[PDB]
Formats: C-alpha cells, structure tokens, sequence
C-alpha cells in the first residue's frame, strides 16, 4: 500500500532530519554569543519538540542558519504527521466501504 | 558573555577537613558547570561534569552541587595531593568561559 | 594512550608566526570539537577558540585580540593553530582539549610552552650535586642536578626515568640575561646510595635536547 | 465502525498516557537540581499541554528520561488527534457518497 | 525603557595601546547593540553593528564583543584619529535608546 509506504518513508526521513538537524543546529549556533543550542544531546531534544510543534521555548535558535534548520525540522515534522493522518484516513475509508458492501 | 566568579581566590584548610569551593555565574546556567583540577606544571583534569556528576578515575572524595547561579565543589577531608588550582567552566551559552580559579592550601 | 599530543615548546621572534599542532588519538567522532586554551604565567585558563574537524568550521573568542587561525587535518587527525604577529603578551602555555560536543573538556594535551623573544635557543648544562666529604647523613640522603644556562622554558627533570618519584623537588627557573637556571632535589634512603644508580633526566624540547647525568660520590 | 473504534481506543489510551506520563515525569525529574516537573498535579497539566502540542513553556523536563516520557506523550497526543481527524474524514466521505447517490 | 550605561565618561590612554569602552543595558538585549563614533563637529558614524559584526570602511582596529547585558567596544592600539565620542545603541525593544557616551583621550 502506498499510504503505508509513504508513511514509513516519512517516519524514517523524520529520524534522519532530527539527527542531522541536531547536528547542523549546533554547527550553526556555535559562534553566536548567547546561543544555548550548542550541545548535541539537548539539540536532539530541541529537534523533537520542534518537529512535534510543541516548542516549549527552553531552547531556541538565534542565527539565520540555525533558524533555517529549524524550519526544515518543522516542515519535515508537520509533513510526516500529516502524512500519517492521511494514511490513517485511507485505511478507515477503504474499511468503511467494505463493511458497507461497496 | 557569562562571567564565572570564584571567591575566595585562596582557600586555607587543615588536613582531614571538608572544604568547599565557590563558583557563581552572572546568569542562570542550570547545571551546565564543570570543575577542573590543575596541579603545579600539570594540565587541567576533569573532576566533576554537569555540577554533580562523578568522573571515572576521580576519588569519591570529590563531590559537586548547586544549580542555576551558585555552584559548589566539595572535598571531604582534604589530602596533600589535593593541593592545586581549581577552575569552573560553563557550557550553557556560547562562548564557553572559565572562572578565575581558586588555590587550595593546607 | 595519550589522546592529545602537543610539542613541548616553541620559540618565536617578535612579529613572526608559529603553527602549533595537536595530534589526536583514541575514539574520534564527527561530533568532536577541538578547543585551544591560553594560560599566561601566574594567570588562569583563557578560551581562545574551537574547531570541528569533521566540518572544518571554527569559532574564536571575540572578547580578545584575533591572533589565532584554526585549521584541521582529518587525514592525520591533527589540529592546528596559526598564531601571527606575536608579542610578549602571547608568551604562554597553549593547551588543546577534546570536547565530545557535550560541553566539557574530557581530555587535555600536555600544552605547548610558547616563548616570544629575540634571544637564541640555548641547550642546558647539567651538573651533578653530590654531598661534600664532611657531610654527615642520617637514614636519608639528598642528591641533586643543576640545570644551568638554557633558553627558553621549559625543561623536564625526572629521576631514574620516572621510576623514582617520591621525595623529588624541582625548583622554578630564574632568569639571568636571557638564560634560565634551576635545580632538582631528590631524597633516597642512605643505604640505597650509591649501591643503586641515581640518575637525573633533563629534557630540553626547545632544542631537542635530552641528557642523563649519574650521581656518584665526590672522588 | 473501525474508525470510531480506533478513535475511542485512542482517546482512552491518551488518558492512560497522560496519567502514567504525569507519574513517570515526576519520578524521572526528581533528583535533578533545578527541575520543576516534580509534583503530580502540575505534572498532569504539563502532560495535557504537551499532548495537545500547546507547550506554554511554564513546565519542561530537563532529564533524559523525563524528555523521553515527554516524546511519548507528544506522539500519543498527536496520533490520537490525527486519528480523530481521520475518523471524521471517513464519516464525511461516506456521507457525501450517500447524498450523491453513489 | 532600556537604559544604556556607559562608564567611565572619559577614557584616557597612551598611544598604541588597547582600549575598551563599556556599555551596560538595564535588561538582557541579546546582541542587539550598535556602536557609533562622533568626532568634533561631525555626524555619528557606525562602527560596529550587532555587538561584534564588522562594518565596511571601518578599520580592522575596531572590534566588539559581549552579549545579554554587558558589551564592549575595543580598539587595538589607539591612534590620534580615534579621538572622539563613542555611543552605544540598542534595538532589542522599542523605543531605541542611546548610551550617555564615552570620550576618548590620548
Ligand atoms: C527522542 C530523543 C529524546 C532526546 C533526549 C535528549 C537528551 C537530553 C539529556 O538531558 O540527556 C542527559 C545526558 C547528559 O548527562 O545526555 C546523554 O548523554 C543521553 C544520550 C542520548 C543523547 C544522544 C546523543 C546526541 C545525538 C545527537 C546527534 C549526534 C551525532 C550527530
Ligand atoms: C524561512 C525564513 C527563516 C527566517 C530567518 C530570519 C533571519 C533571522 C536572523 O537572525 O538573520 C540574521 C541576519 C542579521 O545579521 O539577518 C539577515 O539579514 C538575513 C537576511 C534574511 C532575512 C530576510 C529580510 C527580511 C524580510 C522580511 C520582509 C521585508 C520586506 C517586507
Ligand atoms: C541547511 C543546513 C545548513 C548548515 C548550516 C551551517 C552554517 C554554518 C555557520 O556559518
Ligand atoms: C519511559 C518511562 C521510564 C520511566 C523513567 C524512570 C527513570 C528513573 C530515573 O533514573
Ligand atoms: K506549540
Ligand atoms: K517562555
Ligand atoms: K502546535
Ligand atoms: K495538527
């Protein structure tokens, strides 16, 4: 099934974005005075709460590239969760047509 | 940037007595503070990471505590080998900064 | 094994440049950052800058003068710091440290003692220090070595290749017309000398000099 | 209907996650200096604003396990709300095919 | 509103010596501070923007640092042309505000 295939592809891609985003955020934020997103472990946590939209506000990017990385994490997170929902819709719709006799 | 204040600069104490080093940050840094030991003509050596976490190889005599602004490095019953300079370092905000340091005398 | 290897010393003429090295070993991750710390004589630790070898990006302490330039070689796992236009202010011990990207410096290097001067490199003269003929001793006996006339700092003095550590004192060097001088003390049981060989080991990294001097009675 | 069954199963599971997550967060956060998520009543409120994504920032986990618990709360919350939406889609789609004559 | 404090008001220094101007904000303003130079009977001229960012046309002699509350404008080896008044300005919160200013003497 395509909907379950694209969903799985979205989840694995999300994990890649989370890891890479955690790596790129630190690389981008270091060098800017006052930045807190400068260590990998908490950067990964930041990526999670960002991708899930959430955004406690305990950690936030202050640089241009750190914020661009953030946007990518947001979109990847929203798209994946939106794709899972879309996949769940197809499963339920296809199932309802079966118990109806259509 | 974050200023780390270590007072007093020199700390005198009798043998076999508990001692405490002070480290105060200009801003709230949670528990992102790290302690180092530097003996005469030696390189700095990590004693405590993240305020209170112990390090492999370091005697259980050393301990750490504190959060936010005030932090403390403690030594239960000091020994002669503890004679050194003690520095604190924060990793909460860029750039990383060191304290002025505290000298331990017996 | 030693995770960070730095040169012992570097002599630089005022205005010239120097490229310090930091050969790294042990575990190496792409999340590793190499830092550099400056420590002037009598002063505390001062953060210079950082660099991530896996990407090559470097950041510097903007609170101080821009004297350094950080580069890295992923092939030989060695970090480099380019110091240019050096003055007397830049004369200090420069450490390199490894951070796992988690905030703290797990391991440090031995440090490179950089001396900025217009003088010339001078190998040290090591002389034995045996007690006089009319010197009464008890259960313990004190020997020594005299490191005379060298430049620049530092020198490393060990007794019997480090095997003899207890009861060893090495005094700070004094400066006399662009020449340093220090002495090293050692105390062993009187019944052990000179039945057992006592030898000091003086190393002068600035001129690649390492000599040994056995301590024998005065005769 | 499956879509209404999975939705109800998601809602009751969400409540379980909220309660358990409120319990586990306190257990994980206590012991860490500076942690505020250390009492059950406000921990439950934290779980609610976390599961609904949202995240005011008045309360936030600082420990590894406290943050892992948070992620579970997030996913459970997002999945449930995404499953409700999917169920609402199936209801409307199946209804539109009826008033159309298909 | 945000109060920017510049002390001391007058800064004396020998030729060819590093100097440092201080600017302290009443609140944390991140790095939203800007430095200007005003010579006698002249208009203010932008030296440093956003605490540390360099400006085209301005000598590399000028540098900036600091974040949050404390900020510093530095001049490596002052020259006679550096004789002027130095102002800091914040853009973190409305309205924009200036510091009292610091006069440089050689
Ligand atoms: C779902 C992920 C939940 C994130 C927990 C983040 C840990 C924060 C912490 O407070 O953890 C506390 C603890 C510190 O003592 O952190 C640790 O070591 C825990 C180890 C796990 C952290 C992963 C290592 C960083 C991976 C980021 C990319 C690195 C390569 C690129
Ligand atoms: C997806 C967009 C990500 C937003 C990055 C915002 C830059 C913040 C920063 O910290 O950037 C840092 C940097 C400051 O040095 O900002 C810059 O100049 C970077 C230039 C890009 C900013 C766009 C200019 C403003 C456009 C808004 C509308 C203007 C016309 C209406
Ligand atoms: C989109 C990801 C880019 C990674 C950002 C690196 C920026 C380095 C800072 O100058
Ligand atoms: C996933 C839920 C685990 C509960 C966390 C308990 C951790 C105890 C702190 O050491
Ligand atoms: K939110
Ligand atoms: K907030
Ligand atoms: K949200
Ligand atoms: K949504």
């Amino acid at each position: 099934a395509l909907h379950w295939r694209a969903a799985g592809a979205a989840t694995v891609l999300l994990v890649i974005v989370l890891l890479a985003g955690s790596y790129l955020a630190v690389l981008a934020e270091r060098g800017a005075p006052g930045a807190q997103l400068i260590t990998y472990p908490r950067a990964l946590w930041w990526a999670c709460e960002t991708a899930t939209t959430v955004x406690y506000g305990d950690l936030c990017p202050v640089t241009l590239w750190g914020r661009l990385v953030a946007v990518v994490v947001m979109v990847a997170g929203i798209t994946s969760f939106g794709l899972v929902t879309a996949a769940l819709a197809t499963w339920f719709v296809g199932r309802e047509q079966e118990r109806r006799g259509h | 940037d974050i200023l780390l204040t270590q007072s007093p600069a020199i700390l005198s104490v009798s043998p076999g007595e508990r001692v405490s080093f002070s480290c105060r940050a200009s801003q709230s840094i949670g528990t992102d503070i790290h302690w180092y030991q530097q003996r005469t003509n030696g390189s700095p050596r990590l004693l405590i990471k993240y305020a209170s976490e112990s390090i492999s190889g370091i005697p259980s005599r050393f301990s750490g505590s504190g959060s936010g602004t005030d932090f403390t490095l403690s030594i239960n019953s000091v020994e002669s080998e503890d004679i050194a300079n003690y520095y604190c370092q924060q990793s909460n905000r860029w750039p990383f900064t060191f304290g002025s340091g505290t000298k331990l005398e017996i | 094994q030693v995770q960070l290897q730095q040169p012992g010393a570097e002599l630089v003429k005022p205005g010239a440049s120097v490229k310090l090295s930091c050969k790294a070993s042990g575990y190496t991750f792409t999340s590793d950052w190499i830092h550099w710390v400056k420590q002037r004589p009598g002063h505390g630790l001062e953060w210079i800058g950082e660099i991530i070898p896996s990407y090559g990006r470097a950041n510097y302490n903007e609170k101080i003068q821009k004297k350094a330039t950080l580069t890295a070689d992923k092939s030989s796992s060695t970090a480099f710091m380019q110091l240019s236009s050096l003055t007397s202010e830049d004369s200090a011990v420069y450490y390199c440290a490894r951070e796992r990207g988690d905030g703290y410096f797990a391991v440090w290097g031995a440090g490179t003692t950089v001396t900025v001067s217009s003088a010339k490199t001078t190998p040290p003269s090591v002389y034995p220090l045996a007690p006089g003929s009319a010197a009464q001793t008890n259960s313990m006996v004190t020997l020594g070595c005299l490191v005379k006339g060298y430049f620049p700092e530092p020198v490393t003095v060990t007794w019997n290749s480090g095997s003899l550590s207890s009861g060893v004192h090495t005094f700070p060097a004094v400066l006399q017309s662009d020449l340093y001088t220090l002495s090293s003390s050692v105390t062993v049981p009187s019944s052990s000398w000179p039945s057992e060989t006592v030898t000091c080991n003086v190393a002068h990294p600035a001129s690649s000099t390492k000599v040994d001097k056995k301590i024998v009675p005065r005769d």
